């Protein structure tokens, strides 16, 4: 079992999974530039869904997840600049 | 008459643990900043993270040292910005040399004035004080004697009698001498821990009362001439002469007798002006009562009197140390009109180990788990999951109190 | 006063690891509606200000992010080792004298008084440049405000005598913001508070300030009337190309600022070498001249790189002082391990004031010692103005605090005389050597250094400081990694590119050099790129403050100080990046050096004074494993609270 | 011929006022293991004199090329680096030789007293002057050591040793 990467405690540059479930649809890709609020991902817990917005303005990195992925909580999902 | 920078924003407690986390909590509720102070050793102490800034003091001195460093503690305030000093109980808050220099230091020092502190400070005065004021107390040596004039009085008034030192403070300078050869080495003795403890050892006899109750008075006056008592505690409950458990009011005692106590200590603070918290204590014995000390400052136990009269003491001491009135500002009611509801009960729970002739246990705790529910009141000192109790200040681990409408 | 109570109580609550609805019950209780007593069933409902919540703050866990990023994964650029067990530094026993300064004069009655008080004395006064030279020179730069902190006090009241200390500008601008996430503003304002008798002095590049783009005149003016009302006293300003034109904006600027200027000549070659008669003593008195002709307070003469012999530093000063009547401030390097002798025999020739570094700091690339200079006067005519029984015990401290710092030791201290031959300045002989390794000619480096001489030659030999110096070592680099000749460059050079800085240099965009470029190479570098004979900053494209203030806001999210807006002008993204690792790290300039450099040990504890009354004591208590994604979890004991944090290891990643 | 240690940062100009002096030989060391506790550099003595009246005599070019030997093999001997080569100039009030100050380094270290021993220092001195102030090479600079290192960890004045 090759255990997921997880986003880095207090480090606002990564966005980790708050809670278990799935990622539904990935709105954006590495490089991209983004701003503060855009939507970058929609997950899934208990079918409920969320969506991961940019938590400031920034390039995006690289994503660690892709369509219809299952995650755990810690999972990191997307690291911006 | 009320001095010149009674304003406050901000307090400091010269002092730790449980009283003072209870000074931030009223200062807190009362608008106030605060100011923790701390040991190295102490620096996982619970009231370092109550307040809103903390400051070491103390570096390189023991830890007890640390705590009794006037200059150092003087110096955090001014440079935190504080206006007020809360000296708690224990440690400096019956120095005079400390309130003094807070006060000239142009800091507020919760409790009362300067001359209060010097003639309640020494038992050998307020002994004095109470006579003046016709307040029945011990007979006693006249003032301080050596080993003559304790004989001397043991002679007068026949054995057995009390040895005690004139700043002595929990009973660490005190000694019973049921006889002459007790009375030498109870009187060489009480003086080494009188200079040891407190750096003086002048020493006064008294009679020693059999079997009596403990009972005081808890008091409040203000600089507008208002005093004004809150009932009584009895604290007859103790080992080795330090209390255990304590309750209010003293509800094996006849109320008229309890409100003539209560009369007595009342007389006695409007003699001599008193301001702030205080209490006033006596020996009790058959329907008679003998006044044997004032603390001049808050009590452990005030906890138990803030729940059967619905009045916040600690609250109450910094707005007087800020020139109000306890009736036209404070709030509380005449003295007729104080609450008498139910009784409680305090206990100090500590690692004192009863198998271990009280030796207080230090280490790590695993688990701390407090109750609560109707009637429960706890305030703590050092006690949480992973806390390392160590040897160098008092085993409290938490004050419980319960109250009740019946005292069963 | 049960509301009261209620608030306490819900703010005093500590509940870590699920969310809860707190925030909610506290603004619910903040507002009128309840504490009236008069609410009703559909108050919450309609009141939506009960649902905007603050952000509350955690520089706790910023915090250890940063231990755990450092502790596991090194320090960029350094050796990722285990972290020595150091005491404190010693504290200094002072005896203090209390004197007016001339920091003390130049506060009460103005620049030109200070300039009398110069003139007056007789004993030779000292500069420290300790906070910034003599590191920029030994230690990349890299002391630390907090180091500086400590001992700053002692310094103010231990050594009145001292005419300043240098600690500003240089390289300390840039590096501290890009490599020390700390914020050079910070610094002059901490220290300009500790040390309120002590005129501060910064190097200052007359075109550029701190910077390495071309600024317009209004940016270059504004920089000075920031730096100058955040304390900056002594403002030395110098051209890398003795350009006098480069100069006097900002000569004029320090003056209506109310500041002391030094006007700089830069020197090189050898005065006494009749064969080198481009930088004979007529070029340097007529300089001079045109120098106080400018209206500055102070010539400076700046030996980069430590070329200045004793009887060459007689001669050169002796005449100076015979050309003109502004003191002569004087500052050397030690590189040859001729500066104090050189030092001596200025002070023989009428010096007024010279650049020493405490001796913890002092020798090899850094300048002569404070402490010896004094020693060497001693017993002669013109003694050296300060307290050194006071500075011998401070510079325990810096003894103590430069052994923080060996991951950035450039190599042994000791003298090296063939500066004599190549005329490298220090930081331009440890960069060429990065340099030649990166391209994996760090086994040539000897022939490096020979081409280095040769390229000043072909260059029409030029002044070669900061950052003319870098324009000969990166041509240096690249004839030698491409095997040519200056045969070569003059036959075939019309076929290749040159390094950038060498096609800005013959383009004029660093000013016109002294006796122009040579012709034919100058062709051949240059192309078809657009040449310039006038001062660059006249091509600058326009600056306008109010603008770039309105678009920094938005970059960074709050209103940015006027510091902060020639902070982003001067170096735009690096003070982006600064930015970032704020909001990543916090403010690491809090931690002590052998934390900020490697972390923390199993079962150590260390006290971060991140506020005047507020200090993180943490603890180390576990160090996990890495799972097979690099995943590890430390556990940290932080003021009496268990924290789980987790933190990528770099090293399993690049497996 | 004459001898010093560059310890105060005092050693070439101290070798070139000997120079004018008269002096006919002077000791010194390559340039990568000179200053600090060593000799001063023998490449740097060169340009001191080379425009003055007197030279020194040397192959400068080719000592400057034995050099980086010197500089390359003495990275060898990190390890027993005593810390970094920069001057001291309180030389001037203990006198201890280089040698003396470090062994004494350890010395205090051993007994738990390497936090004093600034204390130490001012006590050799002191000593010294006690001793009737003396000439401190090995070995007598070890006698002032060890009595100073004595005094200092039995708590002694002078006075207590007279007394
Ligand atoms: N007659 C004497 N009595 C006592 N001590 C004596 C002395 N003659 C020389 N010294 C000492 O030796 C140091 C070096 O002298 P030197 O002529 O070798 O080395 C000189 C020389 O290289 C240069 N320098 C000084 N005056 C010069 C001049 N008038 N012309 C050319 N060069 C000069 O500066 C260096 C430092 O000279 P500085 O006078 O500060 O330092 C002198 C001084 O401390
Ligand atoms: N004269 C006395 N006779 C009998 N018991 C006494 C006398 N004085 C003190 N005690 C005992 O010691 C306790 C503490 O008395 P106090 O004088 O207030 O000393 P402390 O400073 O320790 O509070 C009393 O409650 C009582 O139990
Ligand atoms: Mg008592
Ligand atoms: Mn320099």
């Amino acid at each position: 079992v090759v255990a997921k990467r997880k986003a880095e405690t207090g480090n606002p540059n990564q966005i980790g999974a708050t809670m278990p479930g799935s990622v539904l649809e990935i709105l954006v890709k590495a490089g991209d530039k983004v701003q503060k609020g855009q939507a970058l991902m929609v997950t899934e817990a208990m079918k409920m869904e969320t969506t991961i917005e940019a938590p400031f303005d920034g390039e995006i990195v690289d994503l660690h997840v892709v369509k219809g992925e299952a995650i755990q909580t810690q999972d990191l999902l997307i690291e911006i600049n | 008459l009320v001095p010149r920078g009674s304003h406050m924003k901000k307090l400091l407690v010269a002092n730790r643990g449980e009283i003072a986390v209870r000074v931030f909590r009223a200062c807190n509720e009362l608008g106030l900043s605060t100011v923790a102070v701390y040991a190295r050793e102490d620096e996982y102490s619970v009231h370092r993270f109550k307040a809103d800034e903390s400051y070491l003091i103390g570096q390189g001195k023991k830890p007890i040292d640390a705590y009794l460093d006037i200059d150092d503690i003087i110096r955090v305030a001014l440079e935190s910005g504080a206006d007020a000093i809360h000296p708690g109980y224990g440690l400096l808050s019956e120095n005079l040399e400390f309130a003094t220099k807070v006060r000239a230091a142009g800091l507020v020092f919760v409790g009362p004035e300067l001359h209060h502190l010097d003639i309640f400070g020494d038992k050998i005065k307020a002994k004095a004080a109470a006579d003046e004021a016709k307040v029945p107390g011990i007979p006693g040596t006249n003032g301080a004697v050596d080993i003559d004039g304790a004989l001397e009085f043991a002679k007068t008034y026949g054995y057995p009698v009390m040895i005690k030192a004139a700043l002595g403070g929990g009973g660490r300078g005190m000694r019973v001498a049921r006889n002459d050869a007790e009375m030498h080495d109870g009187y060489a003795r009480a003086k080494s821990e009188a200079i040891g403890a407190f750096g003086s050892g002048e020493i006064y006899v008294e009679k020693y009362i059999e079997n009596p109750k403990h009972i005081e008075v808890q008091i409040l006056g203000d600089r507008h001439g208002n005093i004004i008592h809150l009932h009584e505690r009895d604290c007859s409950v103790q080992r080795r002469n330090q209390k255990v458990i304590e309750i209010a009011p003293a509800v094996g005692l006849s109320p008229d007798f309890r409100n003539e106590i209560c009369e007595a200590a009342v007389k006695l603070c409007k003699n001599v002006g008193y301001v702030n918290a205080g209490t006033v204590e006596f020996l009790v014995k058959d329907d008679k009562f003998y006044f044997i000390e004032v603390n001049p400052r808050v009590q452990v136990e005030h906890t138990i009197t803030e729940l059967i009269t619905g009045v916040d003491i600690v609250q109450a001491q910094i707005l007087i140390a800020q020139g109000k009135d306890l009736h036209r500002e404070i709030g509380l009611p005449a003295q007729s009109e104080i609450p008498l509801l139910g009784s409680a009960i305090q206990c100090r729970i500590t690692t004192e180990d009863p198998q271990n002739g009280f030796l207080p246990d230090t280490g790590k705790i695993d688990t701390y788990r407090s109750p609560g529910g109707f009637g429960i009141r706890l305030d703590v000192g050092n006690a949480y999951a992973g806390y390392e109790v160590t040897p160098y200040f008092d085993s409290l681990l938490v004050k419980v109190c319960t109250f009740a409408n019946e005292f069963s | 006063d049960s509301v009261r109570k209620m608030d306490r109580v819900l703010h005093e609550f500590r509940i870590r690891g699920v969310k809860t609805n707190i925030p909610f019950l506290i603004n619910v209780i903040a507002n009128e509606n309840f504490t009236s007593g008069q609410a009703t069933t559909t108050f919450i409902d309609n009141t939506p200000s009960l649902f905007n919540f603050p952000r509350l703050r955690d520089r706790g866990t910023k915090t250890l992010h940063y231990l755990s990023m450092i502790t596991v994964n090194g320090f960029p650029g350094i050796e990722n080792t285990e972290k020595r067990h150091f005491e404190e530094p010693r504290q200094p026993l002072l005896n203090l004298e209390k004197k007016k300064t001339a920091k003390n004069i130049l506060d009460e009655q103005g620049a030109d008084a200070v300039v009398d008080y110069v003139k007056n004395t007789k004993e030779v006064l000292l500069t420290d440049t300790t906070l910034r030279d003599a590191h920029q020179s030994l230690l990349a730069t890299r002391l630390r405000l907090q180091d500086m902190k400590g001992i700053a006090q002692a310094i103010d009241q231990g050594l009145p005598e001292l005419f300043s200390a240098e600690m500003w500008g240089g390289a300390t601008f840039d590096v501290a913001y890009r490599f020390l996430n700390e914020s050079p503003w910070y610094r002059l304002r901490k220290l300009r508070k500790l040390m309120p008798n002590t005129m501060f002095q910064m190097l200052f590049r007359g075109s550029n300030a701190v910077g390495y783009q071309n600024y317009p005149d209004n940016v270059i003016e504004e920089f000075i009337r920031v730096a100058a009302h955040e304390g900056i006293d002594v403002f030395r300003i110098f051209d890398s190309l003795n350009w006098l034109p480069q100069m006097e904006k900002s000569i004029q600027a320090v003056r209506d600022n109310g500041k002391i200027a030094e006007a700089t000549i830069c020197y090189t070659g050898d005065i006494l070498d009749p064969s080198r008669p481009k930088y004979n003593i007529q070029y340097y008195k007529d300089l001079a001249k045109e120098l106080e002709a400018t209206g500055a307070h102070i010539l400076a003469v700046k030996d980069m790189a430590g070329l200045l012999k004793p009887q060459a530093a007689y001669r050169l000063i002796s005449e100076l002082k015979d050309t003109v009547d502004l003191p002569i401030h004087l500052h050397t390097h030690d590189t040859s391990g001729n500066g104090i002798i050189t030092y001596s025999g200025a002070t023989q020739a009428g010096v007024d004031i010279i650049d020493v570094a405490t001796a913890s700091l002092a020798g090899g690339t850094s300048q002569p010692s404070m402490q010896s200079i004094y020693y060497a006067l001693e017993h002669g005519p013109r003694h050296a103005s300060i307290n050194v029984k006071n500075a011998e015990q401070i510079d325990h401290y810096w003894e103590d605090v430069r052994k923080y710092y060996a991951p950035f030791e450039a190599g042994i201290t000791s003298p090296q005389t063939e500066v004599y031959m190549h005329e490298m300045p220090g930081g331009q002989y440890t960069n060429l050597k990065s340099q030649a390794a990166a391209v994996g000619l760090g086994h040539r480096f000897d022939e490096i250094k020979q081409m280095y001489r040769k390229v000043n030659m072909m260059f029409g030999d030029i002044i070669k400081v900061t950052p003319s110096s870098k324009v000969v070592g990166d041509m240096a680099l690249f004839m030698i990694q491409n095997d040519l000749t200056e045969e070569d460059v003059y036959a075939r050079g019309n076929e290749l590119n040159f390094p950038e800085s060498v096609v800005s240099f013959f383009r004029g965009d660093l000013g016109q050099p002294v006796g122009g470029f040579p012709e034919k190479l100058q062709k051949i570098i240059v192309k078809d790129k657009a040449v310039i004979t006038d001062r660059p900053g006249l091509h600058a494209e326009k600056v306008d403050f109010e603008t770039v203030k309105a678009d920094l806001e938005q970059k960074i999210g709050y209103e940015p100080g006027d510091h902060e807006v020639i902070s982003y002008i001067m170096y735009p993204q690096v003070f982006l990046d600064y930015q970032k690792m704020q909001r990543e790290f916090g403010a690491v300039t809090l931690l002590d050096t052998p934390t900020f450099l490697h972390g923390m040990r199993l079962n150590e504890k260390i006290e971060v004074q991140i506020e005047k009354g507020k200090t993180l004591s943490i603890r180390l208590d576990e160090i996990g494993e890495p799972d097979l994604a690099g995943n590890r979890v430390l556990f940290f004991n932080l003021n009496g609270q268990r924290r789980e944090v987790v933190i990528n290891d770099q090293s399993v990643q690049a497996q």
